[PDB]
């Protein structure tokens, strides 16, 4: 009959609430780099939530910040998947 | 990449190496991923000579890092009066706030800096 | 059924907002490498059969206006909707070149009752932006 007006949204954040989000000057942001890499590899293999979970792991384990100021050096990042989806999402139908 | 070498030379305080790199066309406004410029580094570490040569060649006096801190904020934190004077002469924003709401004047009061409170 | 219907004639739109350069008064630093992201995203989503539209350096007014116009299009023949935001940010806020935009304001345009041709369809918002100034120091692992 009725569905919520807020249903069927997905917000895929690059970083946790309250936190900074890191970009590489030459390769681009950590999140988008990982997103595109994981979609190219798994879009035909995995459901979208599991693709974004690989993205979480890739950003979490493969990236660490560089800075000449110790305030910003050796920092980490975890993305934040926010799902109000009612169904699984496959790009290959 | 000459920008990375310049940032590295500025941090180590190598004045001669800074000039050699600039003469080869290094960007005085080079940044790392956190938006830290050669001027930020020179101001924090008290390198008066390098600050002056950077500003002379058009380095952004009001560039702020990822925490919104300008070279004037960083100079005020350490308490280097001479650098503060030079920054203000190149049009440093006395009213500039970092992403934590503090001005260069606000930092000087926090530290209990007597001489810096009257200049600002 | 447990899967979204994805066999509509068209896959859907992919709107990319790519903010690189910002007004001096805002004090926000130039976002180096974001052009790489935009190009990488276009390549990826167009290979996924999405209709990609890229917009560079939009003001806060221009963002709200773009999102309103897109929400008032006919999506009845599209499977989904994708919007990627590449800019500065705070919690619940994305930045135009000249200042802040409320994130809830952008997304409200696409609510199930306001964009009828996207009801029951997945609406994907991909957000590359800060959510505050906190830094994660991390912890040692294997």
């Amino acid at each position: 009959h009725k569905i919520p007006v807020e249903a069927d949204f997905l917000y895929a954040y690059s970083t946790a609430p309250g936190y900074y989000s890191w970009r590489n000057s030459k390769d681009g942001s950590w999140f988008i780099q990982s997103l595109c890499a994981m979609l190219k590899q798994y879009a035909d293999k995995l459901e979208f939530m599991h693709i974004l979970t690989r993205v979480n792991r890739k950003v979490a384990t493969e990236f660490e910040s560089f800075s000449f100021d110790a305030t910003f050096h050796a920092k980490k990042q975890i993305p934040c998947i926010v799902s109000m989806l009612t169904k699984e999402l496959y790009f290959y139908h | 990449d000459l920008g990375k070498k310049l940032l590295e030379a500025t941090r180590a305080g190598q004045d001669d190496e800074v000039r050699i790199l600039m003469a080869n066309g290094a960007d005085v406004n080079a940044m790392d991923d956190a938006g830290v410029t050669p001027l930020h580094l020179a101001a924090k570490r008290g390198h008066l000579e390098i600050v002056e040569v950077l500003l002379k060649h058009g380095a952004d006096v009001n560039a702020s890092d990822s925490w919104g801190r300008t070279p004037l904020h960083l100079a005020a934190t350490v308490g280097h009066l001479e650098i503060v004077e030079v920054l203000l002469e190149y049009g440093a924003d006395v009213n500039a706030q970092d992403k934590f709401g503090k001005t260069a004047f606000d930092i000087s009061i926090d530290n209990g800096n007597e001489d810096l409170a009257e200049i600002l | 059924d447990n899967s979204y219907k994805m066999d509509y004639p068209e896959m859907g739109l992919c709107i990319i907002i790519n903010n690189k350069n910002f007004h001096k008064s805002t004090g926000m630093t130039s976002r180096s490498g974001t052009d790489v992201d935009a190009a990488n995203l276009r390549e990826t989503f167009r290979n996924l059969k999405y209709e990609v539209r890229n917009k560079n350096d939009l003001t806060r007014e221009e963002i709200v206006e773009l999102m309103r116009d897109v929400s008032k299009e006919d999506h009845s023949k599209r499977s989904s909707f994708v919007c990627v935001l590449l800019s500065h940010g705070e919690e619940g806020i994305i930045f135009g070149t000249n200042g802040p935009v409320d994130l809830k304001k952008i997304t409200n345009f696409f609510r199930g009752d306001r964009c009828r041709s996207l009801t029951g369809k997945p609406k994907l918002f991909i957000i590359q932006a800060c959510r505050g100034t906190e830094l994660d120091c991390g912890i040692e692992t294997d």
